[PDB]
């Protein structure tokens, strides 16, 4: 099903891209959890405010292949994130937020670890995490 | 989970 989709570049998930946040470790279930509650408390603290805040959740569609993760805005169809899978450290669902999924990755210019959170609309977080694991696998295996 | 190919 999903697994056959990732290799064939056909695998997609409807999502809400919450945004990125610096995190202090490359892997970790609580590092993720933290990053999710930060973004959810950044969006929430700024509620009611009328204007552009730095950090507003964005409805988009997430594509998962062996080459990278891409999130294309459903609204503008602009490629918002084109992340190569080889500079990806970790990914995970959220123990206390069932719709949540995130992945950590290294950014070599800033020389830092960066979490990237999403909230799935029609699916559970673990289906997504699994899909990205299939990506991880496909990558690791021919190399 | 899972772990990634970086590192």
């Amino acid at each position: 099903t999903d697994e056959e989709g990732v290799r064939t570049g056909k695998c997609s998930f409807p999502v809400k891209y919450l945004g990125h946040v610096e995190v202090d470790e490359s892997r970790g279930m609580h590092i993720c959890e933290d990053a999710v509650k930060r973004l959810k408390a950044e969006r929430k603290f700024f509620k009611g405010f009328f204007g552009k805040t730095g950090k507003k959740a964005v409805k988009a569609v997430l594509w998962v292949s062996a080459d990278g993760l891409r999130v294309v805005d459903e609204k503008t169809k602009d490629l918002i994130v084109d992340q190569t899978i080889e500079k990806v450290s970790f990914c995970a669902p959220d123990r206390n937020f069932d719709r949540a999924f995130s992945y950590i990755c290294r950014d070599g210019t800033t020389r830092r670890w960066i979490c990237h959170c999403f909230m799935a609309v029609k699916d559970t977080g673990e289906r997504l995490s699994h899909a990205v694991g299939c990506a991880f696998a496909a990558c690791l295996e021919r190399k | 989970a899972y772990i990634g190919p970086y590192l």
